[PDB]
RNA sequence: CGGUCCGGCCGGGAACUCAAAGGAGACUGCCAGUGAUAAACUGGAGGAAGGUGGGGAUGACGUCAAGUCAUCAUGGCCCUUACGACCAGGGCUACACACGUGCUACAAUGGCGCAUACAAAGAGAAGCGACCUCGCGAGAGCAAGCGGACCUCAUAAAGUGCGUCGUAGUCCGGAUUGGAGUCUGCAACUCGACUCCAUGAAGUCGGAAUCGCUAGUAAUCGUGGAUCAGAAUGCCACGGUG
């Protein structure tokens, strides 16, 4: 049976497809070390996935568009959570209790002009 | 090979104008295409606020232009020839090109 | 005049879910770069295992407990000239100060490799000599004299 | 005002477009030679470079409504002060002041 | 092996005692060493027989050290006598590099301290 | 899913980013605790998430014996054998003395050299200028695409990596003084850019004393545009790390 999920974070958007029976992980038609190999924290995508274990009884296919290597990881983790909550009704309770369903939606601040440093004001004291 | 553009500075005025091209294109015809809303193009400008001082913060402006291509499926004489010779399209700009 | 602001939990580590390590990288972060801290993380504990490192169950959490801040103060006033008072710090502050005390003690003089300068300090964190202890006792000799009139 | 600053403009930017906006080829001919270490041109450079009342240099556009050399905006034909004046009166299309 | 100076640190790098000689430094020294195949990679001090006397003649194709160090201090000598800015400021102690004297001109009075 | 300059490239799909109009959602509304069985807060619950939702445009009166006639008018004073205007040069880059703001190195947890990942947002038909070059290189030479979701500015830099350098107060920092140049303009003395080969210096985050921010904020490194003979450390947006 084909299980599916989507997610967004920090100027990225992801798609996740899961099928029962032994397979692998694929991201943008390559492995999780061919462009992701530079960074040190991509295993946040595995946080909801340990509840079915790392690809020993299922096959995982990922697509992601835009954003940096911490934004893409939060969007892929959201997509995995959105798929695994359909994979078992007992996980539909657990993934809500673990809070992985929660979205992080800020990235910037607004003006509110002027300020040369946008938020910091120039030195008041001295003389 | 005759093509159209519809230009505006208001995102509802352009849709109200799109619907009257979608009317014109099916007033004698039967074939129509979906009008694409397209990414809005913007231009920004920063200037001194007033004819006296205010020398710690400049005043900021941003312009936003809405553009639609519409696509006419059958641009027949009894659909477009009177419109190419007169618009007759207020609050917007209609540009017809060959 | 009341700060007390918001609530900020921060995130745990991506490899073992640690709350202390994910905070310790925010002490070794300089110029907004965490990569330079990840060259010092685990390598200091693995370099301690070249000299004295026995048991790793808590990694460095007990070195941060053998390091013991006690001499924190605040200023009390009713006008111009102020009066110093000592403060009993919470475990969350005691830990946050111990994390700076040890990495500032490892930075005291210029040498090679911060993982190795810190392993030398962690091998000392079973007996605690000189750095992070000799200034403490020289100001603790006022710790009751600064309680006398409250 | 000082109307002599417009009297410069009339014989500079308003007369340069047909004679000075392309002219560097008219001096490059003195660098056109058949061989190295050989001359055919001598001092005729000082006749090809003889104009002084007109130049590619010294050209200021100025604000077309205030004669002001600083704070002009080519896209509107107005200055920093008149952009607000036309916008507050609503006399300039496509431009608004607040609220995005 | 050497072609210049009097002594070199053994195999650490071949550019020492050939760098900083005027007209040749941290660029031309490697291009001169490459005339005998001498490289930055797998460094050695041994140079086979018949290979030194033509390389030691490459460093002799122009002037070296003190006789070429004259020229960097000769434009301040080639004009002094005329009452213009360049002449006067090369027979009196005055600034010549477009720096603001308003302000900070006290550094011409001395150390500082 | 069919064919393939093997290219989302072409058919084609409409799922999925996205670009975008329209509905749903949040009212202190529910419950506890305090407290005029008050009003209102604090806590809990739901959900992607509240508690001026997070944020913009925000400016009630009256303002200091306050600034601006150099944005524009205008009462008065005064000049016109000029406090004009048309030119050639100067001054605005005098320092005899009095105060500040930046930015870069002061390092090692770093630099230097040489490869490599990611954009975001503008600007572009006498313009942005690819490709390939001639040469040590600035530059010069030829010339396509492009009216810009269809080309160009433009291999983003931090970061990821491999060699290499090391406490010597730095053969680091490369200012500065020369040599060889390349261009712009009537013309580069002072007081113009940009390039190649030499040159060689101060400097261990500081002394009385003192700043800004509670979050994409403080901290830190790149991108773009307007102004445009040749040249901003000037003035404003955009993004990574955080």
């Amino acid at each position: 049976n084909q299980y599916y999920g989507t997610g967004r974070r920090k100027s990225s958007a992801a798609r996740v497809f899961i099928k029962p029976g032994n397979g692998k992980i694929v991201i943008n038609q390559r492995s999780l070390e061919q462009y992701f190999g530079r960074e040190t924290a991509r295993m946040v995508v595995r946080q909801p996935l340990e509840l079915v274990d790392m690809v020993e009884k299922l096959d995982l296919y990922i697509t992601v568009k835009g954003g940096g290597i911490s934004g893409q990881a939060g969007a892929i983790r959201h997509g995995i959570t959105r798929a695994l909550m359909e994979y078992d009704e007992s996980l539909r309770s657990e993934l809500r209790k673990a809070g992985f369903v929660t979205r992080d939606a800020r990235q910037v601040e607004r003006k509110k002009v002027g300020l040369r440093k946008a938020r910091r004001r120039p030195q008041f004291s001295k003389r | 090979r005759i093509r159209i553009r519809l230009k505006a500075f208001d995102h509802r005025l352009i849709d109200q104008a799109t619907a009257e091209i979608v009317e014109t294109a099916k007033r004698t015809g039967a074939q129509v295409r979906g009008p694409i809303p397209l990414p809005t193009r913007k231009e920004r400008f920063t200037v001194l606020i007033s004819p006296h001082v205010n020398k710690d913060a400049r005043d900021q402006y941003e312009i936003r232009t809405h553009l639609r291509l519409v696509d006419i499926v059958e641009p027949t004489e009894k659909t477009v020839d009177a419109l190419m010779r007169l618009d007759l399209a207020a609050g917007v700009d209609v540009q017809i090109s060959l | 005049r009341r700060r007390v602001i918001g609530q900020r939990k921060i995130l745990p580590d991506p490899k073992f879910g640690s709350e202390l390590l994910a905070k310790f990288v925010n002490i070794l972060m300089v110029d907004g770069k965490k990569s330079t801290a990840e060259s010092i993380v685990y390598s200091a504990l693995e370099t301690l295992a070249q000299r004295s490192g026995k048991s790793e169950l808590e990694a460095f959490e007990v070195a941060l407990e053998n390091v013991r801040p006690t001499v924190e103060v605040k200023s009390r006033r009713v006008g111009g000239s102020t009066y110093q008072v000592p403060v009993e710090v919470r475990p969350v502050r005691r830990n946050a100060l111990a994390m700076r005390w040890i990495v500032e003690a490892a930075r005291k003089r210029g040498d090679k490799s911060m993982a190795l300068r810190l392993a030398n300090e962690l091998s000392d964190a079973a007996e605690n000599k000189g750095t992070a202890v000799k200034k403490r006792e020289d100001v603790h000799r006022m710790a009751e004299a600064n309680k006398a009139f409250a | 005002a000082k109307q002599s600053m417009k009297a410069r403009e009339v014989k500079r930017v308003a007369l340069a477009d047909k004679y000075f906006a392309k002219r560097a080829e008219l001096k490059a001919i003195i660098s056109d030679v058949n061989a190295s270490d050989e001359d055919r041109w001598n001092a005729v450079l000082k006749l090809q470079t003889l104009p002084r009342d007109s130049s590619p240099s010294r050209q200021r556009n100025r604000c077309r409504q205030t004669g002001r050399p600083h704070g002009f905006l080519r896209k509107f034909g107005l200055s920093r002060i008149k952009v607000r004046e036309a916008a507050m009166r609503g006399e300039i299309p496509g431009l608004k002041k607040a609220s995005w | 092996a050497r072609i210049a100076g009097i002594n070199i640190p053994d195999h650490k790098h071949a550019v020492i005692a050939l760098t900083s000689i005027y007209g040749v430094g941290k660029t031309r020294s490697k291009a001169i060493l490459a005339a005998a195949g001498i490289a930055e990679d797998v460094k050695i001090s041994e140079l086979s027989e018949g290979q030194i006397d033509t390389l030691r003649d490459e460093v002799a194709k122009f002037v070296v050290e003190g006789d070429l160090r004259r020229e960097i201090s000769m434009s301040i000598k080639r004009l002094m006598d005329l009452g213009c800015y360049r002449g006067l400021r090369h027979r009196r102690g005055l600034p010549v590099r477009g720096q603001r004297t308003k302000t900070n001109a006290r550094t011409r009075k001395g150390p500082r301290k």
